[PDB]
């Protein structure tokens, strides 16, 4: 997912990894010691926070899911960004 | 060993001005010459050098030779006048690599343990800080390739030194420095999405063209494992900025307050001492 | 008999063993050889500059090696080009580079070996980068106090070159010498990477790179508040009352000028919000 | 709208002399020349379909039209009316005023008693002779301000400033006197200085065609070969002053001397001399041979080559001409060869307003330093007689925003060749550029007030020249004294207070060993430009003839 | 004859009106150069210095200091500030070949 | 004339009202001007200080200390650490 969407519920959780309530500490604790993410837990609602990411291989689909969410960052930002070059060119001269 | 490199304007234009030494007379080819190298640390410097009559040719690709007459007898000319000078690698103008090049760095690796290569440029045009430079390594290869000698880029970055900028910065006499505060940080906003967004779509493209053609590079892994580190904002709809929307205008809080708080003062001294020495002479002269 | 002003048309690749060299014979004073072409006796070029070895117990005539310039010339000849040598140079870091006595001492000998061989001098410290400072020099012959003692026609190149003068006794030396005029044969082609070079290196790096929020306004607060009733007694220290204290006084300076850069450099680097995102 | 117009010019009763004057009025507040010469080319019908006959309107369109067939049609029914004396004023109208290339258009189709009255009208014959006798007259002479010059005892500086000095009153009146007096002190000039020698001996005989040619062949390069080199060079230079614009048989007497003896120093003087003489004239043969003398690659040949190929093309715009200029002006190793080009590419466009325009956008954008300076003399003789507002856009940004100061100096220089009809809005636009730390700028400040304001009495630009020779820098002090010497012409104390002031300040300083060498060499030179012709003589870029003085131009530029 | 300097008063109406971006652009470009002026009168002398005392006040725009050494050296003051910090007795820092008068100390050190 | 003579004079009234402003607009320049040739004149100052200190660059300048005065026009001078100098003229100040 382009997320964020960051932080996550523990019943998706419970869903995907189908763990019981009681065993999520386990489960997403010991990830932040192996490093494939940093994100730490909040624990009143038990919803499980993330951090940073670890990339893994790539799909063709993922490069289609890339241009699609990647180039969109080079739209929208570049779109704006005229904004900012034409009205305020005539201040700088 | 060789982590980043430093080139003077100076040692530059020895390959540029070389360039109409040979460019005169021709004819195939380029502008190459054997570096001189200042190491006082992990980081590379260079301060002065010698070009030496050199020829690829084209048939042939294979066939390289430096004067090797030139580099020795020289040497000792310019290590009698400096002694910390010394050959650190060679350098050409490019303005790409054809395979032939690994042959010249292994055959001078008596001279130095590690000849760093710097590809120059005397025609200043795109895309940004110019030349490069390489450093010869052996990785192999993953896929089981016998041992795979390829130069793997050096960052390369111009330095300044003591007495060298009178006559340099001297001719120029038509810039605007800088001004920093005002024109000089927005300058770079505007190019900073024109170069920064514009190796996106060149890169994107190819990158797209990959699943066509051009498949290896795979590349693999480094393409997507950073643009997973770019991944921690995206930003796609909508910037996900829930959390940080109230910190936006948080950020901009204090700068538009003491931005109102300034120009009230600013006004009051501007404004009064400017009316009190007007009236004092204009009105009491007539 | 007949002498005209010499125009030196220096190139941007000479230049750079002036400086170069003699930066790394600082303190000490080095010599150097100039090399280029004699076009004709109103004008004349120095194309190559190359470095000889410094002398740490003094400049002396014997300092330069003729078989190292016999080794070079040959090394030259394989080069692209193979330039005749023309004359000499020394740098003048400790002082303000004038020609010294051992640099006349060495003017009769050089200036016998070839016709003009150009006394040129070079200094590090009067400047760093806007100004050309150098020096250069030619021997008028103390013998020709008999004939006509005042060259060159074409004069004001010699009599602007005249300005400032230069303190005493550098012109003190105006005395059997004359300087020369030095213009620079445009290498633009390299002069303009010489600035793209310059200022692309210096534009953030990839002119990205570069692009304490509240706290550095409230410790520019302290410049912008606590600094304000000292500048603004100011005004009520111009009511005397009234009026017994020596004025004008201006105090509207530099302070006010200053907040409103702090402004500009605060409200574009706040705009990096609206500017890189979106 | 012309329609009206008729109806207007047409209004009975007079109106006297209201469509005479309004010409006059309407050529300065016209901007846009086209519609206005088709006013005047219905005027001059009008002038003539009445009864009282008025040649001062023809005199009027004969330059704006230049019709060549016109001209011809006008005097044609003056030889047939066969009244020689209506037609007197027109003869030496055409003379003074039509330039050199209409007046080879219109001797040809009139000469096709009166026919042999026509040929001295045009080509000035009678014309010289009758002003050679006023010299000689009106001249007063004083030789002791040249005496109290000459006892400083200068080693330099000096054998050029009095010869050129002399030369000033001594204009036309052919008498030999500092030649004569001293034999020895001028064998003590050399080089360049001897070359003035021969020089100025031209100079006091300019005119007077007949005796120019038997009178200086002791000065001959060819049979002579003197000692040194660069006094056979200036006899070929000589003759060209006296031969500036009209010509005579001494285009034999260049073409003997070029190819024998002296090279290439020759050329040097030969294409001066024969360039002037056919400046204005479009000649062919002379284009050919200043082409080869513009790859000779030689520095100070470089100058010759483009100065004369300004003067031979001015007014014809040829292509090739600065093709081959400004296409060798990339590769060329040179200042000099670049400035003669300069001035070359500078002197053939005049007064088009439009087309010169082209070549404008490539000057002053080229990084050349010369080629800048060649923009702003390029743009100066386009404009020369207007007081468009596109010229002075891009003639302070380059006198400003130019780091060359060389080139910011020949900038403001060009407002007082544009500006001369209306002299009085150079000392409001040069005020503020006289305050320029650089005297660089001051130099070419103060020479925009003099060669703009130098017909003119106004006593303002005496005032403002007046904190320029206080100016601690010396060569803006000298500035200010051929300036301050160029307002006061023909001017005596009785017209202002100033004459006397600075007569007196121009022989203090060249007296006064302590003041520097530089800058009272313009002082003696600033009494002898007041004192030039012996005061007879004016140099005026307005007239009534309306056209622009091109020798004096083309000699204060180079000086 | 009055519209015709009616229609010659409008020039120098318009040639003054182009006189106002004339100096209104030509002030503000010396105003950038007067302030990289100032930048200039704080690049001297930059690095090194040398310290020295200051003797007295004789007239304006230049005053005595003893050096370290010291010799008493006659130095044009700098012409930021004249007066403050000038004091009759302080050690004030000099520049190593001219001995500027640039900046005291607090006092002090 | 009545287009007119009455007319005229109104649109003169323009121009003259538009002299009056551009007098104003110039009023404003003129004193402005001043502005401009105070700094450039400031501007020649700081260039005024910085071609004086090269005149001071050298040695800097020095204090002296007279102990005869000669009327060949020769001063003494003594530093304090160092000897007694002597120079030629040297005038500046008035004498006495
Ligand atoms: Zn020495």
């Amino acid at each position: 997912r382009p997320a964020n969407h960051r932080q996550l519920t523990f019943e998706e959780i419970a869903k995907s990894a189908k763990i019981t309530v009681n065993e999520v500490e386990l489960l997403v604790m010991k990830a932040l010691s192996v490093g494939l993410v940093k994100g730490s837990i909040d624990e009143v609602d038990k919803r499980v926070h993330m951090t940073w990411v670890q990339p893994r291989v790539l799909d063709l689909q993922q490069i289609k899911g890339m241009k699609d969410r990647l180039e969109f960052w080079c739209t929208d930002v570049k779109s704006m960004e005229m904004l900012v070059e034409h009205q305020a060119h005539d201040i700088l001269t | 060993a060789v982590q980043k490199v430093v080139v003077h304007p100076l040692v530059l234009l020895s390959v540029v001005d070389h360039f109409n030494r040979i460019g005169k007379v021709g004819n195939q080819k380029r502008v190459v010459g054997v570096l001189l190298g200042s190491w006082q640390k992990k980081v590379l410097d260079v301060s002065n050098s010698f070009a030496v009559p050199f020829d690829e040719d084209d048939k042939d690709d294979s066939v390289w030779f430096l004067d090797h007459d030139y580099l020795e007898n020289m040497y000792g000319m310019f290590k009698k006048v400096n002694a910390r000078e010394r050959i650190v690698g060679w350098y050409h103008t490019g303005p790409k690599l054809h395979k032939n090049d690994i042959a010249i760095n292994e055959l001078m690796k008596r001279y130095c343990p590690n000849s760093v290569l710097v590809i120059i440029d005397v025609k200043p045009k795109d895309l940004g800080l110019p030349t490069e430079a390489y450093i010869s390594v052996e990785e192999v290869h993953d896929d089981g390739t016998p041992t795979s000698k390829t130069f793997e880029h050096v960052t390369s970055e111009i330095g300044a030194e003591e007495a060298e900028e009178v006559g340099v910065e001297h001719l120029l006499r038509d810039i605007k420095d800088t001004t920093v505060g005002t024109l000089s940080q927005r300058i770079t906003n505007q190019v900073h999405g024109l170069k920064g967004l514009n190796s996106k779509l060149l890169d994107i493209r190819s990158y797209l063209e990959k699943v066509a053609t051009g498949k290896l590079p795979i590349n693999h892994q480094i393409i997507y494992q950073l643009q997973d580190v770019f991944n921690l904002l995206p930003d796609v709809s909508l910037q996900e900025f829930v959390k940080a929307f109230y910190l936006k205008t948080n950020d901009q809080m204090v700068v538009v307050y003491l931005a109102s708080l300034i120009r009230s003062v600013v006004a009051l001294h501007n404004l009064i001492n400017n009316k009190i020495a007007n009236r004092d002479a204009e009105k009491k002269e007539g | 008999a007949v002498d005209t002003a010499e125009q030196v048309y220096i190139s941007s690749l000479a230049l750079l063993k002036m400086l170069k060299h003699g930066r790394a014979g600082v303190p000490m004073e080095v010599m150097g050889l100039m090399l280029g072409e004699f076009v004709d006796d109103y004008t004349v070029r120095v194309i190559d500059v190359f470095a000889m070895p410094q002398s740490g117990t003094g400049v002396s005539v014997e300092a330069v090696d003729p078989v190292f310039q016999a080794k070079m010339l040959d090394m030259l000849k394989q080069t692209g080009r193979p330039e005749m040598v023309v004359g000499w140079y020394h740098s003048h870091p400790g002082f303000g580079c004038w020609l010294s006595g051992v640099d006349i001492n060495t003017q009769q000998s050089f200036e016998a070996l070839s016709e003009r061989a150009v006394a040129v001098v070079v200094d590090p410290i009067q400047s760093v980068k806007g100004k050309v400072v150098i020096d250069a020099f030619r021997l008028i012959n103390a013998n020709m106090m008999v004939l006509g003692h005042e060259p060159r026609q074409t004069t004001s190149n010699l009599g602007h070159l005249n300005k400032p003068s230069i303190q005493a006794l550098i012109h003190g030396l105006n005395r059997h010498y004359y300087s020369i005029t030095i213009n620079y044969r445009k290498n633009e082609l390299e002069q303009k990477m010489l600035l793209n070079l310059h200022k692309k290196s210096w534009m953030e790096g990839l002119t990205l790179q570069d692009y304490v929020v509240k706290e550095m306004l409230e410790l520019a607060k302290n410049y912008n508040k606590a600094v304000e009733e000292e500048d603004k007694m100011t005004p009520e220290q111009l009511a005397i009352k009234n009026v017994g204290k020596q004025d004008p006084k201006r105090h509207l300076e530099e302070h006010v000028d200053v907040l409103m850069t702090s402004n500009i450099v605060q409200c574009l680097a706040a705009m990096l919000d609206t500017v890189v995102f979106k | 709208r012309l329609d009206v117009f008729e109806k207007t010019i047409l209004e009975s009763n007079d109106v006297p002399g209201m469509l005479a004057y309004s010409l006059k009025l309407c050529m300065s507040l016209m901007q846009n020349k086209q519609f206005r010469n088709k006013v005047l080319r219905v005027l001059v019908k009008i002038y003539m379909n009445l009864e009282k006959p008025d040649f001062i309107n023809v005199c009027q369109c004969l330059i704006f039209l230049d019709d060549p067939q016109a001209v011809s049609d006008i005097l044609e029914k003056l030889v047939k009316e066969d009244n020689l004396l209506m037609a007197y004023q027109i003869c030496f109208d055409l003379y003074e005023s039509a330039s050199q290339q209409f007046l080879s258009s219109v001797i040809q189709n009139l000469r096709t008693d009166q026919t042999l009255k026509m040929i001295k009208i045009l080509s000035g014959e009678m014309a010289i002779e009758l002003h050679l006798q006023f010299l000689i007259r009106n001249n007063n002479t004083d030789l002791m301000i040249l005496k109290n010059t000459k006892d400083a005892v200068r080693n330099s500086v000096c054998h050029t400033a009095t010869v050129i000095a002399n030369s000033f009153m001594h204009c036309g009146t052919t008498s030999d006197q500092f030649l004569r007096d001293n034999l020895e002190w001028l064998a003590r000039a050399t080089n360049w200085a001897k070359f003035t020698a021969t020089a100025s001996l031209g100079v006091i005989h300019k005119g007077h065609e007949k005796e120019a040619l038997q009178l200086m062949a002791t000065y001959l390069p060819k049979d002579t070969s003197p000692g040194s080199a660069y006094q056979e060079g200036g006899g070929l230079y000589a003759l060209g002053l006296i031969h500036a614009n009209h010509g005579g048989d001494i285009i034999d007497y260049l073409l003997n001397q070029l190819k024998n003896a002296s090279n290439d120093i020759v050329r040097h003087g030969g294409s001066l001399g024969l360039g002037l003489a056919a400046m204005g004239t479009a000649r062919q043969d002379v284009y050919d041979l200043l082409k080869t003398n513009l790859y000779q690659d030689d520095a100070v040949t470089g100058e010759a080559a483009g100065l004369a190929l300004g003067l031979v093309m001015l007014g014809s715009k040829n292509a090739q001409a600065i093709e081959d200029m400004v296409g060798y002006a990339q590769e060329t190793q040179h200042e000099k060869i670049l400035r003669g080009l300069a001035v070359g590419i500078a002197l053939v466009m005049y007064g088009r307003m439009e087309e010169a325009d082209a070549l404008i956008e490539s000057l002053c954008r080229d990084k050349d330093p010369i080629l800048r300076r060649s923009g702003m003399y390029t743009v100066a003789m386009a404009y020369c007689g207007s007081g468009n507002n596109k010229a002075i856009r891009r003639l302070l940004h380059v006198a400003v925003s130019d780091v060359n100061d060389d080139v910011r100096r020949a900038a403001v220089e060009s407002l007082g060749f544009i500006l001369f009809r209306t002299p009085e809005q150079c000392p409001s636009v040069v005020s503020l550029l006289s305050e320029s730390y650089n005297p660089h700028v001051r130099y070419g400040a103060a020479m925009a007030l003099g060669i703009c304001c130098a017909g003119t009495g106004n006593k303002e630009a005496i005032n403002l020249l007046e904190p320029m020779t206080n100016d601690p820098v010396n060569y803006v002090r000298q500035g200010a004294l051929i300036a301050s010497a160029l307002i006061m012409i023909q001017q005596t104390e009785i017209t202002c207070p100033k004459v006397n002031q600075f007569r007196q300040l121009y022989s203090k300083v060249i007296n006064d060993k302590h003041d520097d060498v530089m800058a009272k060499f313009g002082a003696i030179l600033a009494q002898g430009i007041l004192d030039a012709g012996g005061h007879n003589v004016t140099i005026s870029l307005q007239s009534r003839t309306g056209h622009t003085h091109m020798p004096s131009v083309v000699g204060v530029l180079v000086f | 004859d009055l519209y015709s300097r009616y229609k010659k008063l409008q020039q120098e109406l318009e040639f003054l009106e182009v006189q106002e971006e004339y100096i209104k652009d030509e002030q503000k470009n010396l105003k950038k150069e007067f302030l990289h002026a100032q930048e200039e009168v704080k690049r001297i002398q930059s690095i090194p210095l040398v310290i020295g005392q200051f003797l007295e006040a004789v007239d304006q725009n230049t005053a005595i200091v003893g050096s370290t050494t010291g010799s008493n050296y006659y130095v044009r003051i700098l012409s930021t500030i004249d007066r403050e910090l000038l004091k009759p007795n302080a050690s004030v820092a000099l520049h190593k070949h001219s001995n500027a008068l640039v900046d005291v100390l607090p006092p002090e050190a | 004339l009545e287009e007119g003579k009455a007319g005229s004079g109104l649109r003169q009234y323009y121009l003259s009202k538009i002299e009056e402003l551009q007098l104003i607009v110039n009023d404003k320049s003129q004193n402005l001007r001043r502005l401009q040739a105070q700094r450039n004149e400031l501007n020649a100052k700081v260039r005024l200080l910085r071609e004086e200190l090269q005149l001071l660059q050298e040695q800097g300048s020095y204090v002296g200390e007279v102990v005869r005065a000669m009327d060949k026009k020769k001063v003494l001078v003594k530093v304090h650490p160092e000897g007694k100098f002597v120079v030629d003229v040297d005038k500046n100040i008035d004498i006495n």
